[PDB]
RNA sequence: CUAAGAAAUUCACGGCGGGCUUGAUGUCCGCGUCUACCUGGUUCACUGCCGUGUAGGCAG
């Protein structure tokens, strides 16, 4: 819970004092996976700018949170012999789903 | 102690040259008694004309920079002072050490009175937000907004009016603008059970306080114990050590209409938990309740979990 | 006497990178100038067909799913439409010396292992394994998905003596089935050649060219590369295909995997066909593990039984331990 | 119990790309020098298929091979699930071999549904279907103009032969290869529209063409009885029966008439549905995909 | 109605002169990424036009 809260606090502190978020040299992956730490609306936005300028969901965020939870704890092929590891895995899945539901409303 | 009808959110509030020390044993964030007294003074200024009440606060601390320095390879800190004017001669005689701090706090106030009953919703928030900008919240001035991206978002959020899913959506919408902060809540029950845990030798509360907030390193007969949270010692109200007096009795009182007492601080426990990790925001309001029979004058937060 | 701490064998019968080419049938007798099938990218917009969480009452997400369709860019390989047959050409050298390891610690273990493989090749030569390897070269099993739904596929295997061509075998991959190991006449000479290569007497370099007539401009299937997530909503973000400089190509380990389907001796089934010789003999396309380590038919189990305690196993699975010593790998703890 | 943790099906009825060509009418027997439709960059960036002045009709040549063996899955985890799926499809093809499915696929090959914008407003669309097993024709087929339609399916005097050929191929007893071309009179210089990439039109070498998946989608328009209605016509096979053009995803998971809900009680709970829903599940097994978890 | 209320750290400055880091080396063995997909959101809520003014008919 402290790791998830620290991640949420870092994500809130990153996209508050950095208004630069648009097309630029070296900003390709900062539009799809950067749906969390994404800037405001641009100056030359198009009509359907809800997908190419700011998608209305953390689309790449959930897989990244799942991969971070898988890399932060080295789960093995015998990590569910009792409910101790499986309970932490269920808690990690529930925390990832809660963070996804929270980040989905970020673009609105 | 009454649950409020509305949570009037005071926005990002830069306050400069605050009181850092705030207690004889702490030096960090200012006392929450300053916040409850600030809300009571704001009530005495605006709420009598607005026909409302104001009780609680949400202390979130978006940023905090102290006026300290770490002097030349030491593990401690010292305080930055301010040069005072001279005496009748050029002595620079007395230098009393008090700290300062700049903090960006944002409070949320519990309203009780006729908020929506006889008054509008945005106008009361506009009036209280332009009223709280001409006073001081902890011992230092409340800096106004002169920078860019003009917010003025005094969200006068209603709580008891609406369906339950709309109410939870309102709570998670108000928590969106508490984004980098950290709410401070008392944990008196935690200090009590942590006192009962180490009562094997001598169950002093001032020893359970002074051996919990630290990092107690203890090896294997090679680690530090697991940090349960962001535990801080805070002043949790006063405690009298002299009986009550009459208004004009005690020499040099602040005013000769209210009685005087000689009191002494009480040190409670507190936590800086993220605003996402609370069910409702009205769970984390600081009220000050007093028991004038004995000497306890305690501010705390009920329903803190 | 204990096993080696690190044990490692080289890879015998190592194939090349199977190229892919296209042409017209009845010109395949002189197919030395055919062009290459190129990996061409194409955009694909698919809807959402995944198995979501069932009994979802509202369509409030399922109706906005089609309103936000899944855009993708795949890489596909098709023939020229004026060309009906696919030509896959690759070399393979059969090295030989299938018993000597390359990283053995113990000088007492390697002598027992060397004399074990020596008595094996003495009493029961490689001609069984060589006839099954020549079977897997005979039917075009290395044409993995380019063989299903094919009108006629014929395999031409040359033996390159000194740059020239010593001996040429013309086959028919549809007559030689993917199931039965039928002892034939013309492929028995190729079996003796592969056995003379694996024995170590003379090295052999085969050049194998498989023609499969599938259809004008149909979809050929080369191997599929891994995609590293470094891209945006365009630029082969979904499926990239393996390709040497111009041609689409099949991976070397895939065509070497199809070459080593030599065990029909896994105990659980007898009609499923042959699987590939692996320790704990497994198939990724079935999620299974034949020759489990519970029963004493894995590879490490019978190998330690043969070498450490001198229990000579069954003749039908004395072939298997040698058949994946020819494969090579990292054995020992 | 439960289904397989991973299970997948390769597709059948393999389509290629459809090379477009322009020519004159009554030149249909000599479509070997008809120049391919060239895309040119002329300025606002537009991509118009400028047919030549001496070329009015459009011919879309593609090919189609059916494979057969729709029962056996590609890679199934459970060893107790493959045999029961094979027994299910075996009892299906033994009670009634998929001849009505092959009739509906033949009707999909009757009208040029693989043409999408280049089919509307056409005077007459003649699909010409060859059948090549050795390298030459075996029994060609010419199709009418009023039998084209879009929803009127019936036992025609020669569509039964095409349907029994598709059934004989799909049965798993000898595959077929059909060179399906389609002539259609559209208009001189009128912008016929093939598929487009991310404007950039999709182009195989020295021509413009249509994607294989679009032709396959147009060719598997079999699904008729879905529980909402059946008045507008048949839709294309999909596990959730989704259609983006109409804009509302049919075959909702609140009802058990979806593919994932019909196969799951077909093999496990043995709840065999009606003949149309069995046709739907089987036609959803002729298109492949990644089922299971 | 707040450990409330109150507050000028100031003036000046040469871091600086030197220098050998060097000698040697086996990264090894092995591998099945698979199956499917309508871009026909508008690749600009467009484009040259009878009068510098909105009032339009020829692949519009």
């Amino acid at each position: 819970g402290q790791i998830c809260d620290e991640a949420l606090q870092y994500a809130a502190r990153l996209r508050e004092l950095e208004p630069g978020w648009s097309a630029t040299p070296g900003c390709q992956l900062h539009d799809a996976e950067q749906l969390w730490l994404d800037p405001l609306r641009a100056q030359t936005d198009e009509t359907f700018l809800q997908r190419r300028l700011r998608g209305d969901w953390p689309a790449e965020v959930g897989n990244r949170f799942a991969n971070w939870l898988n890399r932060a704890v080295s789960s093995d092929s015998q990590i569910l012999g009792s409910p101790e590891a499986a309970q932490w895995s269920q808690e990690l899945s529930k925390e990832l789903t809660m963070f996804k539901e929270i980040l989905e409303d970020e673009r609105d | 102690v009454t649950d409020p009808e509305a949570l009037l959110l005071l926005p990002r509030l830069s306050i400069q040259n605050a009181n850092a020390i705030s207690s004889p044993l702490t030096w960090g964030f200012p006392s929450p008694g300053a916040f409850t007294g600030f809300v009571h003074a704001l009530q005495r200024r605006v709420g009598i004309s607005l026909d409302i009440e104001l009780d609680g606060v949400g202390i979130v601390c978006h940023r905090f920079e102290a006026q300290i320095s770490q002097p030349a390879g030491k593990r401690t800190k010292v305080f930055n002072l301010t040069r005072n004017p001279l005496n009748r001669d050029g002595s620079t005689a007395a230098i009393v050490e008090e700290g300062r701090a700049h903090l960006e706090v944002s409070l949320l106030l519990g309203v009780h009175g006729d908020g929506l009953d006889d008054h509008p919703a945005q106008e009361i928030a506009r009036q209280v937000q332009e009223q709280a900008g001409a006073m001081r919240l902890a011992g230092g001035s409340i800096l106004p907004w002169c920078n860019e991206r003009f917010p003025a978002p005094n969200a006068e959020l209603l709580m008891l009016g609406g369906s339950d899913e709309q109410r939870r959506k309102n709570q998670r919408r108000l928590t969106r603008r508490l984004l980098p902060g950290f709410a401070l809540v008392s944990r008196e029950a935690l200090l009590q059970q942590h006192l009962e845990t180490l009562r094997t030798t001598l169950p002093e509360a001032t020893t359970l306080d002074a051996l919990l907030d630290l990092c107690r390193i203890n090896f294997e007969p090679w680690q530090v114990r697991d940090k349960p949270g962001w535990l801080v010692p805070i002043p949790a109200g006063y405690n009298a050590l002299s009986p009550l007096y009459l208004p004009g009795e005690v020499r040099n009182a602040r005013d000769r209409e209210t009685p005087l007492r000689f009191v002494e601080n009480l040190f409670g426990l507190g936590e800086w938990l993220s605003p996402h990790r609370v069910a409702a925001l009205s769970d984390l309001l600081w009220y000050h309740h007093a028991e004038p029979d004995k000497g306890l004058y305690r501010w705390s937060t009920p329903r803190f979990v | 006497l204990s096993t080696a701490s690190v044990l490692a064998f080289e890879r015998k019968l190592d194939p090349s990178d199977a190229l892919m080419s296209a042409g017209a049938w009845a010109q395949r007798d002189a197919s030395q100038e055919w062009p290459a099938v190129t990996v061409r990218e194409k955009s694909v917009r698919g809807t959402i067909s995944n198995r979501l969480k069932t009994k979802d009452r509202d369509p409030a997400k399922l109706d906005a799913s089609i309103q936000s369709p899944n855009l993708q860019t795949v890489d596909v390989a098709n023939l020229p439409s004026d060309a009906d047959t696919l030509k896959v050409r690759f070399t393979l050298r059969v090295l030989g010396g299938a018993g000597t390891p390359s990283a053995c610690n113990d000088a007492a273990y390697r002598d027992k292992l060397l004399q074990t493989v020596a008595t094996y090749v003495n009493e029961q030569g490689f001609a069984e394994l060589a006839r099954r390897y020549a079977h897997n070269l005979a039917n075009a099993r290395f044409l993995w998905r380019n063989r299903v739904g094919a009108e006629a596929v014929e395999v031409r295997i040359n033996h390159i003596r000194q740059g020239e061509v010593a001996r040429t075998w013309r086959f028919d991959a549809l007559a030689i089935g993917l199931r039965d190991f039928k002892a034939d006449a013309e492929l028995d000479a190729l079996a003796e050649l592969i056995a003379s290569g694996l024995s170590g007497s003379g090295h052999v370099l085969l050049e194998v060219v498989a023609f499969a007539r599938i259809g004008d401009g149909q979809e050929v299937f080369p191997s599929q590369e891994l995609i590293l997530d470094k891209g945006d909503k365009k630029g082969q973000k979904s499926k990239t295909l393996y390709s040497v400089r111009d041609a689409a190509a099949i991976h070397s380990q895939k065509i070497g995997n199809a070459l080593r389907t030599i065990d029909t001796w896994y105990p659980d089934e007898d009609g499923l066909g042959p699987i590939a010789v692996e320790p704990y003999g497994s198939v990724t396309s079935q999620g299974k593990a034949y020759r489990q380590p519970k029963q004493k038919l894995d590879f490490y189990t019978l190998l330690d039984n043969w070498v450490l305690r001198d229990e000579a196993p069954a003749v039908e699975q004395q072939h298997y331990v040698i058949a994946n010593l020819i494969r090579g790998g990292v054995f020992g703890e």
